[PDB]
């Protein structure tokens, strides 16, 4: 996710659910654009397991 | 739109201290309410007088509520609020009392309040 | 003003320590501090 | 007269002997703070400019 | 032979060991104790200073405040409301303080002045 | 005493020239960041060229 | 509509093998009332999901950001998905932050504390100021590790609180330009090797005689 | 809506919790602190008293501190409190002890002059229209022997000389890390205790100047070191 | 607007039990004369103040020298506006009183 | 069915005397995690040194460690248990470290490993 929080203390796997659950205005929209925005890199890297 | 993008960064760091002074407050007021204020830190009642001074200095005397208090009302520019806020979130207004923070325009009007209730600034 | 002022003076407000009750301690339960001296001299 | 001036120096030579020692330290630590507000002066302004251009161009 | 030297000041033992000799100043005049010696309830003077003086090593000087010296079959017992060794004073210090008003601070500079080797 | 002085402007120079050393460093960093930062500052501007 | 919701996420899988191997990787958001995570939707997408991000508005208004509680968040499959390198350096971090969060009550009275008490709650100040992070600014998984090796390491424990965030982005920033090999080899090989680690320790101690705190003072142990 | 309300009061009364918890924890280890100055203050003490007996064995017993002045008019009560205020019933046990001292007094026709330490003690006889002599606060925690000296200078006199006939102290004694009890201490004039023979070939000791000189000068500091000691034991106690 | 009474205050001897914090009138200094207008002025958030401040010393032991003075200016307002059932004041009286 | 009608008096006078030690040790944890663990008396530490050797008493080797470890698991019969835990109350065991405690099924086991770790009695 390019989190430290959720990187090192919930991480996240490929094939899991992971909820993101907060009251509002807490910054769950901003967790999961910075999760979509952090696999530019992989992107870039042209490997269709990446 | 406050955003350190949008507004700037000085006025986004005011806004974020003066917030986080609060939210302390809040969290402190429970035990102020049964142990007393003396048993808090120095760290904490530093703490909490600039959060009453602060939660005082948001409120305003409005120009719709000349009706509710017969005094006119004020305008402050956004740059005098950050200036101010800016002050009361570092200490320098520590000294005058709780009062004279409460329904004024700028920091003029503080000042002359302040001197009303005997103390400078 | 005037008048509150000249009515101040003439008002009279309505502004010792109590009993307790508290009954008086044993004399011997008083402690005394002593010289133990070491001469025997009744 | 020279031997208490004699040891009497001795002792304040001891004296000078150590704030000499101390005054090392001082401007060490001087010239080394001084270099350290100065490594950070440039390479903020650096950044700060690089900001300039970033949002002009 | 060597007599054995306790100095307590009101909250804290300051020192305790065995000695060769033990100077110092009664108010009604100087003194020095040796091992063996009469039994004896003394009152040192305001300043007063104690040298204790050792086989081994060199003499160690203390700077005493209101003091009370009793000497025992035992050994010798130094009460003080206030102790100093000599390693631990400001001789700049206590010579500002000599120069005090107040007798009390005056005293406790002559004593912290006398254990430096002024004075 | 001679002992001090002399250990005294041995470190004086030691510290002035290695003073020297890490401020170099500095400002070789500062050309560096420059040079990257505005690499970035105009392969932004010709993504929003496109 | 437990179901409603229940059908929908288990389409996210890991497939097999022999059915390619792809995946689809689930983040499905609730938006909670006065964080009452004991309603009735709260209560089936907790109940459906591998794991749980709390987000509350106290942590963000005390400048905790990603406001994530740490405490009640959960990932069900965890250490299966991370990299050698983050398993290492932040399986100390879990109860290094529960301790400071049950040693937070004697913030006022470190002087009463033991040695590794007091320890424990500058350790875990300085932790609490690593896990922040601006926004839209993510970072690949090697500057992470490199982060919460400063944290865990003990690097962090010189430099005042305030000044964490500067330091660990002034630092990366460094590495960035000065020491790319450590971060390439921590992203070719997922693991940090002692050797990486020396070379880390060296680079770290380097930068730290080249850091000026806010304060003025310094940061070299 | 009181659902909101319940789920605050919740969270308040776990932060009381918490406070209290952290308070408990910090008692614990202060107490411990305020048990070793007391005990490494012991020793002095001890030896003073033993200077002072043998000095009184062969001294005249006529010092103003040990004569029971006829007709005693006024006693001097001095009631050692806290100034912080989370501790139990301390204040509470003083207060009533010191009540039941000056019924004491009272039945003897003395009427008492009231010198207090702390800010407890002051709040609940400025509350009962008292008039207290000189008070005493913010030295509860950490007592050192200066404050010690400074109180017992002015009781002293106060006792010599407006003026006093005798010297009582109201102080919670410190035992067992269970045990506090609030005590009330003459401290003057002192009773004289003839306590045994136990000379016989002794040797006889040899006082520099006399023996009364160093006796006079001798019992202030006496008292001083008592008064000290019940700081000292008041502390812990309150601590526990 | 609203006049808010509570069996709280009442029992303390408040009476009217009006909870001043909470009470209200939407229509102002217009529902007055120009004298009451003027002598009343900020009363309601004077005396709001006053309670805010009553309830955060609750337990504290010294204050600055201006809270003490709203302290007890804010107490000699509650048992001014204090009233008996079935007495009723004329608006000069009232007006005076609260000048007073 | 912890009760004296099913399980017998020893075994709940056991159980029950293991509770204690552990309850009161679990009073004690926090106190030691703050201030220290000699701050704490001898009767203090005497318990929680039982205390440390009863709670790793619990654990054993399961049937389910022997894929990861090859050693087969445990089946302590329960009269065996109660013996054990009766000499860990007592004392009998108060000097064998505690890692000697990890892992292991009935007494003979725990005496094996105090022998490969270089202590009896
Ligand atoms: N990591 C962060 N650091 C600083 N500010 C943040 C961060 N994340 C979010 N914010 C700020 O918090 C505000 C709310 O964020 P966001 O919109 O992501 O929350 P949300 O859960 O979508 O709330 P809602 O869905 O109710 O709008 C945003 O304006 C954003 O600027
Ligand atoms: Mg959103």
């Amino acid at each position: 996710t390019g989190i430290k929080a959720i990187d090192a203390m919930t991480p996240i796997g490929r094939g899991q659910r992971q909820l993101i659950i907060g009251d509002r205005k807490t910054g769950k929209t901003a967790v999961c654009v910075d999760t979509i925005l952090n696999q530019r890199q992989n992107w870039e890297s042209g490997d269709p397991k990446k | 739109i406050l955003d350190p993008s949008v507004v700037g960064d000085e006025h986004y760091r005011v806004a974020q201290e003066v917030i986080r002074i609060l939210q302390r407050y809040k969290d402190l007021q429970d035990i102020i309410a049964i142990l007393g204020i003396d048993e808090l830190s120095e760290e904490d009642k530093q703490l909490v007088n600039r959060a009453r001074r602060i939660e005082r200095f948001l409120s305003q005397n409005m120009m719709a509520a000349e009706q509710f208090t017969g005094q006119p009302g004020s305008t402050v520019p956004v740059k005098e609020t950050i200036e101010a806020f800016d002050r009361l979130c570092k200490g320098d207004f520590d000294h005058v009392p709780e009062q004279a923070f409460f329904l004024i325009g700028g920091l003029d009007d503080l000042a002359k309040k302040a001197e009303s209730l005997g103390a400078k600034l | 003003t005037e008048v509150i002022k000249n009515f101040k003076k003439g008002f009279a407000a309505t502004g010792v320590v109590p009993d307790e009750h508290v009954e008086a301690l044993d004399e011997d339960k008083l402690a005394k501090e002593a010289v133990k001296v070491k001469k025997p001299a009744p | 007269r020279e031997r208490d001036a004699m040891v009497a120096k001795t002792l304040a030579d001891n004296k000078k002997s150590d704030e000499q020692f101390a005054a090392a330290q001082a401007d060490y630590d001087e010239a080394m703070t001084e270099a350290r507000v100065q490594a950070s002066s440039l390479r903020d302004n650096a950044r700060a400019d690089g900001r300039k251009v970033i949002e002009d161009a | 032979a060597e007599l054995n030297v306790e100095i307590v000041a009101v909250d804290r033992n300051i020192w305790s060991g065995t000695a060769k000799f033990l100077f110092t100043r009664t108010t009604v005049g100087e003194i020095g104790i040796l091992p063996r010696h009469i039994p004896l309830v003394a009152q040192l003077v305001d300043d007063a200073m104690v040298r204790v003086e050792r086989e081994g090593e060199k003499d160690l000087r203390i700077a005493v405040d209101g003091g009370f010296l009793s000497v025992t079959e035992e050994g010798v017992s130094i009460l003080a409301e206030s102790a100093e060794f000599e390693s631990e004073i400001d001789e700049a210090a206590a010579k500002q303080d000599s120069e005090s008003d107040d007798p009390r601070i005056a005293a406790r500079g002559r004593a912290r002045l006398r254990a430096v080797g002024a004075i | 005493l001679a002992e001090a002085s002399q250990a005294h402007t041995k470190a004086l120079e030691d510290a002035k020239s290695e003073a020297h050393r890490v401020v170099e460093e500095a400002r070789t960093d500062a050309e560096r960041i420059a040079e990257q930062l505005e690499a970035q500052a105009d392969v932004e501007a010709e993504r929003i060229k496109m | 509509v437990f179901y409603l919701h229940s059908r929908l996420l288990e389409r996210c899988a890991k497939l097999s093998d022999d059915l390619g191997g792809g995946s689809l990787t689930g983040l499905p958001i609730i938006e909670t009332k006065a964080n009452d995570i004991s309603a009735y939707i709260p209560t089936n997408v907790i109940s459906i999901t591998d794991g749980q991000c709390f987000l509350e508005t106290d942590l963000f208004n005390q400048g905790v950001r990603p406001a994530i509680n740490v405490g009640v968040s959960v990932s069900r499959v965890g250490g299966a998905a991370q990299i050698k390198a983050m398993k290492e350096v932040a399986g100390s971090l879990r109860l290094d932050l529960s301790q400071y969060r049950e040693l937070e009550a004697f913030a006022a009275f470190a002087s009463d504390l033991d040695a590794a008490s007091k320890a424990q709650l500058e350790r875990g100040a300085r932790l609490v100021e690593l896990l922040k992070q601006p926004q839209s600014q993510p970072m690949p998984v090697e500057e992470q590790v490199v982060s919460i090796f400063l944290g865990t390491g003990g690097h962090l424990d010189s430099v005042p609180v305030e000044d964490v965030r500067r330091f660990e982005t002034e630092l990366l920033d460094h590495m960035r330009a000065s020491e790319e090999e450590i971060l390439t080899e921590i992203r070719d090989s997922q693991k940090l090797t002692e050797e990486a680690a020396d070379k880390l320790t060296e680079v770290i101690k380097n930068f730290k005689k080249g850091f000026a705190a806010t304060g003025g003072g310094s940061v070299v142990p | 809506a009181t659902l909101r309300e319940l789920r605050g009061r919740i969270r308040s009364a776990g932060s009381i919790k918490k406070i209290t918890k952290a308070q408990e924890l910090i008692a614990t280890s202060r107490i411990a602190r305020a048990q070793a100055r007391l005990e490494s203050a012991r020793p002095y003490a001890f030896e003073i008293t033993r200077m002072l007996t043998t000095l009184a064995a062969e001294a005249a017993l006529d010092h103003p501190l040990l004569v029971e002045r006829p007709e005693p008019k006024r006693a001097g009560v001095l009631v050692v409190s806290s100034d912080r205020g989370l501790c139990g019933a301390y204040n509470a046990n003083i207060f009533r002890r010191s009540e039941e001292l000056f019924s004491l007094l009272r039945e003897a026709g003395k009427q008492p002059v009231l010198y207090v330490v702390g800010r407890k003690a002051q709040n609940y006889y400025s509350f009962r229209n008292w008039n207290i002599t000189e008070s005493w606060m913010g030295f509860s925690e950490q007592p050192t022997y200066e404050n010690a000296a400074e109180i017992a200078s002015t009781l002293v006199d106060a006792f010599l000389l407006e003026g006093v006939d005798e010297l009582h102290i109201v102080y919670t004694e410190f035992k067992s890390m269970l045990s506090q009890s609030a005590e009330a201490h003459r401290i003057a004039p002192m009773v004289v205790e003839y306590v045994e023979e136990d000379i016989g070939p002794r040797t006889l000791y040899s006082f520099e100047p006399d023996a009364t000189m160093l006796f006079e000068s001798l019992l202030p500091r006496y008292l001083t070191t008592r008064v000290y000691a019940a700081l000292l034991e008041s502390a812990a106690s309150e601590l526990a």
